[PDB]
């Protein structure tokens, strides 16, 4: 006979995920290389004034 | 002409001026105060510093000994400008060098004490500060509202008196 053996379950277990899960993530491409357009276009934007409101300063030294 | 190298010493000059050269009084005011004194300076000295300098560029070399005269003039109207800013603007004066004094002694660093000067000097000795060489179009920094500079930290008894000033009218 068979008393008090490890057995399954009488439904069986759920199935278990063993599939490859590695799904895409993020914005495409192209979203990424305009949003670092834009933020060197800000900077330069930025920098360029700041280039040039410090020469009116060296002028007025 | 360069600075000194490895080794140097200072040394004092104990003689007097030849009795000859009229003696003249030498400008007081160190480097802030002079900074902040220097376009009003200018304003009124620029004939005797013009003519100075030409005199200087005419003496082609011996400069120094010819031009005694006319820098006795150029000392005496500097002398002159900074007497009367202590006589009718000292208050907003100190405002101003002692913020360069904080700022490594740049203006865009003390725009709010300027403000309060430039007004007192204009109303009490009507000398008006400008930047040379620009266009109409170019606005002279100094002038300009919300500028891309400024400074680490406002002067605060610059600041009290500028808002005390737009309370009261003069700015
Ligand atoms: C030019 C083409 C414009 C086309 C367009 O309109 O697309 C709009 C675009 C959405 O269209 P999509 O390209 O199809 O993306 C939708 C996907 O679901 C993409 O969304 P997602 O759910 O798969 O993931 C979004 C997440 C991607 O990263 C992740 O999935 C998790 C990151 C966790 C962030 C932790 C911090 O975003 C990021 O974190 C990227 C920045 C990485 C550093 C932060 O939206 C934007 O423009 C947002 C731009 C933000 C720029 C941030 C980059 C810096
Ligand atoms: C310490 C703070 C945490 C920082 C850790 C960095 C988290 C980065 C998350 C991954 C995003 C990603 O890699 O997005 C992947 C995308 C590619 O997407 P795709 O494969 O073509 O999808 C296509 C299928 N779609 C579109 C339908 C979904 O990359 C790119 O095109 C450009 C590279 C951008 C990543 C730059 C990272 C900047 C971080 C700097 C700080
Ligand atoms: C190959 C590069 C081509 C880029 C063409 C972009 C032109 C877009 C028009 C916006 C300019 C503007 O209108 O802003 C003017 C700005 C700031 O000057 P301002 O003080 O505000 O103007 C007042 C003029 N004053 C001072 C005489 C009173 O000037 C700039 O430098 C910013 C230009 C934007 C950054 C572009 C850099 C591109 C990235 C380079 C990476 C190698």
């Amino acid at each position: 006979p068979s008393v008090g053996q490890d057995l399954p379950p009488v439904g069986g277990y759920e199935p278990v995920q063993w599939r490859r899960n590695l799904p895409a993530r993020g914005f495409r491409p192209l979203v990424y290389l305009a949003a670092l357009c834009g933020i060197c276009g800000y900077g330069f934007y930025r920098a360029l004034g700041g280039i040039q409101e410090r020469r009116e300063l060296k002028r007025e030294k | 002409p360069r600075e000194a190298a490895a080794h140097w010493v200072p040394f004092e000059d104990k003689a007097n001026m030849p009795d000859n050269v009229p003696d003249v009084v030498e400008v007081g005011a160190t480097s802030a105060p002079l900074l902040s004194a220097s376009y009003f300076i200018g304003a009124k000295c620029k004939p005797y510093n013009d003519d100075f300098m030409l005199c200087r560029e005419e003496s082609q070399g011996s400069g120094a000994i010819d031009c005694l005269k006319e820098g006795r003039r150029v000392t005496r109207c500097a002398v002159s400008v900074i007497e009367d800013i202590n006589k009718s603007c000292l208050d907003e004066f100190r405002l101003h060098w002692q913020c360069l004094e904080q700022n490594n002694h740049q203006l865009s660093g003390c725009r709010k004490a300027e403000a309060l000067l430039n007004k007192c000097v204009f109303t009490k000795l009507n000398l008006e500060k400008k930047i040379p060489g620009l266009r109409p179009d170019e606005e002279p920094v100094f002038l300009k509202k919300d500028p891309w500079i400024k400074p680490a930290v406002d002067d605060f008894k610059s600041v009290r008196a500028y808002a005390e000033a737009k309370k009261n009218g003069t700015l």
